[PDB]
């Protein structure tokens, strides 16, 4: 009942389908999220990863994919909704 | 803040290939979406999908025009493509570029360029002044403007004091001459008090010619 | 390629009063997401491109008032303006973005206000002179805010009646009046214009108690 | 499914539902102690017969096994 | 089983929320910051060890039985407070090629608790 | 895990046989007179807990890593010594109807032991 | 690599086959044994089951099926070896 | 101690059908075992399986002659019985019952009966003594016997001194007489000392005509 | 049918020597309980039914000595003594008890003892008076313990040559000394017994110097 | 399969079998103690790349894993 974006970089070294739809399999409790991951070099985005992730705090009721995080090296977001993860922003946590 | 802009030629002669770009501010291509697609609109005609494609290059057309609509993706200047060969007439349209979303529909829009399909070529408009008349009614409203005309093709966009002056701006639709240009004419209403002190520039913009003029209009 | 038809083609309703259309689609467009209604509506005025007001067929894009609200399920919806304000004039679509993709759009349907009656301005503008100084002369005549639509200009050149020559275009309904405008455009030869004195323009209106001059002579 | 009285279930009104067995059980602990009421499902009712989950011991454990609904009661000489 | 509470001092899941910076394994886990680990908490006496919802093994009511009619050597030995059921984790990582990899970890979130 | 022996008093198994008779389930239980149990008994330091072979949970392993960098509040949670691998044995009994019933019964026998 | 000799008196109730051959199901490790149990009534013998038993302490290396039992209601015997519950004893233990 | 008897007619006339069952001591039909056979040998040649059953009835035949052979089973008198139906004098044979034993094989056997298929009807024999010699070495041996004489069917058996006495006892085969009747004598070899102390008989059992006799041989 | 063959026929070994009976079955007989070679061997001597000896193909039955060894497996298979003792002359036979069941036999390897020569204690017993009162007469003669088996006896009526009328009879071989023992039944009328009076029996064995004659006249 | 010292196989002169990994840990506890080195299989290096019976703590805690046969050893400053 779940549907994420799949993206793999190391997709040639792994054998792996470069980018497409990913069914999620998980539980009837269990919530299903989506996530993102990229690099920011100073401006310029490069793609990591994409795909489902399992039940987390972290992600509940989160409509959109947002990274948190300020300044990291790898930027990660995840979020809770069919195909949320389409789209990925930055915006660090206000403090 | 997402925006996107399209570019390309405003004219196309006819059995030949039409090309656009729409490039992207705000966000990147990767980001920011997955699908990101092109739209066509006639002459007072209905929306038309005519393609969309992914970060990736996956690539989905429309049916009736798998024959020859070409997308491209440019991940290096936040670009997308639009090449449609063998043209016709029925192709003189209005393009817009969107943002193509699985959850949501087509979220941002571009503000769309006309492309004409002829044999014709460019030509820009002379800018005229319509004067307000020395018999306008002292204490009432009185009307002054711009006649646009010999243009082709279009459009030609006319604002009122660089965007300042709104307020009863009437920009009409344009009227093909028989000669097979265009006359278009924009005119403001104002108190004929406000004569004698505010001055009245309309702005001018055929692009397809980089014709751009500002013409001061006064009794 | 799910097809989609729009009904009806056009609306004219007083403001205040509801409007109401109606977008039927040749397969239900339901998914085991429950999320399901996968639907959008937009709103296109003239010069414009379309704005997204409505997404999953009930749920409204940020900034739209509460008097648009979309309803409907499987193969049958509807976009419903509780009270229709002047802002409001514009051709609304509707589209399916279900994952198979022959992504489809409506028809269109255009929502027009009824209004009370609206006598025109009317104004009559000779032609410039670096026109003159080019060998073309072009008399404009503007009829400024007016409703309904229906409005009849006539040339008069020394007491002559002017058939072929002039050419009208009308605006379409403002978005804070509701009312309609038209220029009308009469060309002439540089020679024939100089030859002639009084130029007059004469319109005929409801909104008019019997129709309307406003002319001029060429010196002055 | 079988509902029966739930000593646990404070939020859903003492009641829970199982597809198995209603349970009773008193403990005279060494210190004194209580009682417990609660829901088995089918699936701990092992072995098929005598389920463990339902074995009284001679002293210190009384418990009960009930398949009809609400069934949970005690049997101390009223005051 | 159940879960804490002031003045709950039975064998219980209680809540707890863990961060890897405590444990300084960001330096390999790129995601999540921390997650709902979850422990068990709390004593097993005789009236509630073995039984229902509060047990794992079968095992552990046979050994229980010993206990109740206090024989040896199991009246002694006190039965424990541990998870019962466990849940999968997604993890996002180095690996010691440092090459970026996610995978989703079994038992690591406790579920519910026991007596054995 | 490991087996108990004398002066080795960490975590292990502990050989032990049941007779039913002590319990008084032999009312019931027709055959076996009593089986091979095990039980599992002794410490688990920070050294040995949450580590291979000797630990259940991956979530132990977690556990351990913050009572050894002294956190809280897992620096006074005692790990306890577990079953981590059981077995089933076969029984011969009289069924509430009195009938005569083979059974084959899981997680009876302690095989392995470890820490939470 | 186990088979037994099964016996179900209960057949008709339990819809099950009377008696046959059984084939064992165990582990690489799991030794595995075959059960007999029946009635005395003086003299005359009545079955009860038989079948397979798993891995047992009381069954390890016993060639024969024979009841260590002295005066049981139901007397019982199992064996660690292929068909040997074949045919039962009784013995007491000598004590 | 297991122990099978088999019980039957040892005579049987051709084309009807013989009867024969086996009583079990020891242990029962249920404990003890599970398959239970049937085993023959022809006169001069090797055994021949028949059947076996169960104590279920779960019968088990030979396929050459599934034909005529039927197993019975009485789990209350420690029984089971055989039955072969239209007899031929190939049939005549010695018949066995055995404990038919999945690990081990034929644990346990009777002694068997000798059937004899025939026309002809049953003849109690005359027992006659073969004296010991005057004559005979008086430091040496001697040698006395029995000639058991006209009888049909077989067997016929010769014991001494009701067992007590093996040491030199010749039981010889039987010879079938002209007249279709048997012949058979059992000698036993003696000191010349002890015939004037020791005291000899013959015991002798045809069963086939409830025949039993006790001769005492002397000079 | 798992048809079963033996070799040889018979065996005639020195005691103390080894024998060996060999048994082969048209299929394999193993079976995947790693018990395998399903076959049996048993001994059966004249009276006596089979006596079991040996399962598995190798195993022995209580009570059977250690000079008793099975062997061989799959199809081929042998039973070996390796002292063969006077009480082991028997027919020994082979059996498959393998699941499948046409429980199928050997034929039967008759085993002998190769021994010493030894001559034969000649007695001659005259007819019974019972028989004699019953109208008929029987002379027996007995030739007890000889070694080989190869003996003749001839009768003599007054020295006349009794050729058809008698009968003769061999034991088999002594479990303890190896040897045959033989009777004749000379049969007679009573007339003609009367007739006559001296009856002699006359033995031809190699452990004789010449032939040897045991009689008797009628009157004692 | 891959064999390694092993500290437990003392009956087995002191090594084991895995399809999986060789370890080597040193412990210093808070009140001295000592170390291990033992087998450990396939099944448990999970996370795949860095293995959670792999890690070694800043201070109190080193651990080795390694691949090729008996490659158990120590780094202290040898006497
Ligand atoms: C990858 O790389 C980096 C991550 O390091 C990301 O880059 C950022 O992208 C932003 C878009 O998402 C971009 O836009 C910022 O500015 C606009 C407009 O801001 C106006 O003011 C700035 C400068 O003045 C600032 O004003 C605020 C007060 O409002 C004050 O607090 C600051 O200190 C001032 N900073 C400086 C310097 O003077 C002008 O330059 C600009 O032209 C505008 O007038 C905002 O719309 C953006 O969003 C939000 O920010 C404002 C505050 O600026 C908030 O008030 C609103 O809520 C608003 O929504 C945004 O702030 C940034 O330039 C850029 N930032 C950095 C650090 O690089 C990129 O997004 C990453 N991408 C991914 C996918 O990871
Ligand atoms: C179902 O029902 C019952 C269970 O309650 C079982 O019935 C038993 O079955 C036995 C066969 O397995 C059976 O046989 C016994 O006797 C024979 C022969 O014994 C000789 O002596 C007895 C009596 O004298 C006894 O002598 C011994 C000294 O040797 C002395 O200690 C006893 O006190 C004496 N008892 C009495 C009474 O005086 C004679 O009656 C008989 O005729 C014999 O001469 C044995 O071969 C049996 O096996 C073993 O027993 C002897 C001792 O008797 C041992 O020395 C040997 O090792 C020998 O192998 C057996 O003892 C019983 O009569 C019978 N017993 C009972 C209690 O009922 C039956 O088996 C059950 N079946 C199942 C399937 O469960
Ligand atoms: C990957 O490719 C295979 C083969 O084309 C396909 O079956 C599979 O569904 C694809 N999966 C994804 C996530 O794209
Ligand atoms: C029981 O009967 C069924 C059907 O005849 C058969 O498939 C099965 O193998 C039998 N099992 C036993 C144990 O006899």
């Amino acid at each position: 009942t779940r549907e994420c974006i799949y993206y793999n970089a190391n997709w040639e070294l792994e054998r792996t389908n470069q980018s497409g739809l990913e069914r999620c399999e998980g539980e009837q409790d269990k919530r299903l999220h989506c996530y993102a991951s990229w690099r920011n070099s100073s401006g310029t985005i490069e793609l990591v990863k994409k795909g489902c992730w399992l039940d987390d705090f972290n992600c509940y009721d989160r409509q959109e994919c947002v990274a948190t995080e300020e300044n990291p090296q790898v930027y990660f977001c995840c979020c809770e909704g069919n195909f949320c993860n389409e789209r990925f922003t930055h915006l660090p946590e206000a403090g | 803040q997402l925006q996107l802009q399209e570019s390309g030629p405003g004219l196309v002669k006819p059995s030949e290939t039409l090309s656009l770009t729409c490039t992207v501010s705000g966000g990147s291509i990767s980001s920011s979406s997955y699908y990101w697609g092109w739209i066509r609109q006639p002459p007072g005609k209905g929306l038309e999908w005519i393609g969309s494609i992914s970060y990736s290059g996956s690539t989905y057309y429309n049916p009736s025009l798998k024959s020859r609509v070409t997308i491209s993706v440019d991940t290096s200047k936040n670009q997308f493509s639009l090449k449609l060969s063998s043209v016709t007439a029925a192709d003189t349209a209005v393009y817009y570029c969107a943002r193509d979303s699985l959850r949501y529909g087509m979220d941002v829009w571009g503000q769309g360029t006309t492309v004409t399909v002829s044999s014709a070529s460019t030509k820009g408009p002379s800018v005229f002044p319509l004067a307000p008349s020395s018999k306008s009614t002292s204490g009432g409203t009185a009307a002054l403007g711009c006649l646009v005309k010999d243009y082709f093709p279009e459009p030609v966009t006319v604002s009122w004091n660089s965007g300042a002056l709104t307020s009863g701006v009437h920009t009409f639709p344009a009227v093909l001459q028989s000669s097979g240009l265009y006359s278009l004419s924009s005119v403001v209403t104002v108190p004929s008090s406000s004569l004698g002190t505010q001055t009245y520039i309309c702005n001018v913009n055929h692009k397809p010619s980089n014709t751009k003029v500002d013409k001061r209009v006064e009794p | 390629d799910i097809v989609m038809t729009q009904s009806p083609d056009s609306l004219a309703v007083s403001l205040g009063e509801r409007a109401t259309i109606n977008c039927k689609s040749s397969q239900s467009v339901l998914y085991s997401s429950n999320n399901k209604n996968y639907l959008a509506w937009y709103q296109q005025k003239p010069g414009q491109p379309p704005k997204l007001l409505i997404y999953w067929a009930s749920t409204r894009e940020s900034g739209v008032p509460d008097r648009f609200s979309g309803s409907g399920s499987g193969t049958d919806f509807t976009l419903t303006i509780s009270s229709l304000q002047a802002e409001d004039v514009a051709v609304y679509y509707c589209q399916q973005y279900a994952l198979a993709p022959p992504r489809t759009f409506g028809g269109g349907t255009k929502v027009e206000i009824k209004r009370t009656v609206a006598a025109p301005s009317v104004f009559i503008f000779p032609p410039s002179d670096e026109q003159l100084k080019s060998g073309t002369a072009s008399v404009v005549c503007l009829l400024n805010n007016f409703y309904p639509r229906e409005a009849k200009v006539q040339w008069k050149v020394d007491n002559a009646l002017q058939s072929g020559n002039s050419q009208e275009s009308v605006t379409e309904q403002d978005s804070k009046d509701s009312t309609y405008s038209l220029s009308s455009t009469l060309t002439l030869s540089k020679a024939d214009y100089e030859k002639h004195k009084v130029y007059a323009c004469e319109v005929t209106h409801q909104g008019l108690s019997s129709p309307v001059t406003k002319s001029f002579n060429r010196g002055e | 499914a079988l509902l029966c009285a739930c000593t646990s279930c404070l939020q859903a009104n003492y009641t829970c539902e199982t597809d198995g067995a209603c349970m009773v059980s008193i403990f005279n602990l060494d210190g004194m102690e209580h009682h417990v009421r609660t829901c088995i499902p089918k699936v701990e009712l092992v072995p098929a017969g005598k389920p463990f989950y339902c074995l009284s011991s001679e002293d210190l454990r009384n418990t009960h096994c009930c398949y009809t609904d609400y069934c949970n009661r005690i049997d101390l000489r009223v005051p | 089983g159940l879960e804490c509470d002031g003045k709950v001092n039975i064998c219980c899941k209680k809540q707890f929320f863990v961060s890897f910076k405590d444990i300084g394994w960001n330096d390999w886990i790129i995601a999540p910051s921390g997650y709902h680990a979850n422990y068990c908490e709390g004593e097993c006496p005789s009236h509630i060890a073995g039984t229902s919802g509060s047990s794992l093994s079968f095992h552990s009511t046979v050994i229980n039985h010993y206990r109740m009619r206090g024989h040896s050597p199991f009246a002694n030995l006190k039965s424990c407070c541990v998870p019962t059921k466990l849940r999968p984790m997604s993890m996002l990582y180095y690996d010691d090629g440092q090459n970026i990899i996610k995978k989703d970890i079994q038992n690591m979130i406790v579920e519910e608790c026991g007596c054995s």
